[PDB]
């Protein structure tokens, strides 16, 4: 398994945003209606959201932007 | 409070100008002195005390 | 969920039957029981919102 948590951390910087993030990203898996970006091996949702946050791909601006297009397009 | 301002300072009036502060402020509060005094008495919600 | 949530114990339960992932804070029941025994005591408990 991803051992060390550098690289989400980098990415966010604050380093209590990536928990937040990666868990709002989990959550969101687990319930349905989203499609992981990232190619998942058969793991779970929370190691997933980890790597695809990390990829560059998923952010606190990028899923609210996503969902605000949602809601608009209904 | 105005006694305690007009008392001759020491110890005693010390705490003359407290007790007048704290009673100006329990004044300021919505606090009844009388209910340091209980009337009614609560006795336990049954399921509070287990047999 | 540790605690003594009773009706959390049965939503935590049940989400985790579905897979939910989801627990409900609510009001801890020891919390109105130390209100109690204040209002068993000589004091009223009433608490704000």
């Amino acid at each position: 398994a991803r051992v060390t948590v550098q690289d989400a951390v980098e990415k966010i910087g604050n380093r209590f945003d990536l928990v937040l993030v990666a868990a709002r990203r989990a959550r969101q898996m687990q319930v349905g209606g989203k499609d992981p970006l990232v190619p998942e091996e058969n793991d779970k949702t929370t190691v997933i959201a980890l790597r695809e946050i990390e990829e560059g791909l998923i952010n606190n601006q990028i899923l609210d932007v996503r969902e605000r297009q949602e809601q608009q397009e209904q | 409070r105005e006694e305690l301002n007009e008392t001759n300072s020491e110890t005693k009036r010390k705490k003359l100008t407290k007790r007048i502060k704290l009673l100006e402020a329990f004044v300021q509060s919505g606090n009844k002195p009388e209910w340091m005094i209980l009337t009614v008495l609560p006795v336990l919600p049954p399921d509070l005390r287990p047999l | 969920v540790k605690s003594d949530d009773v009706n959390g114990r049965t939503k935590m339960y049940k989400n985790i039957v579905d897979g939910n992932h989801q627990m409900e804070p609510g009001m801890p029941e020891s919390f109105n029981v130390l209100l109690k025994e204040i209002r068993s005591l000589g004091i009223n408990i009433e608490l704000e919102d």
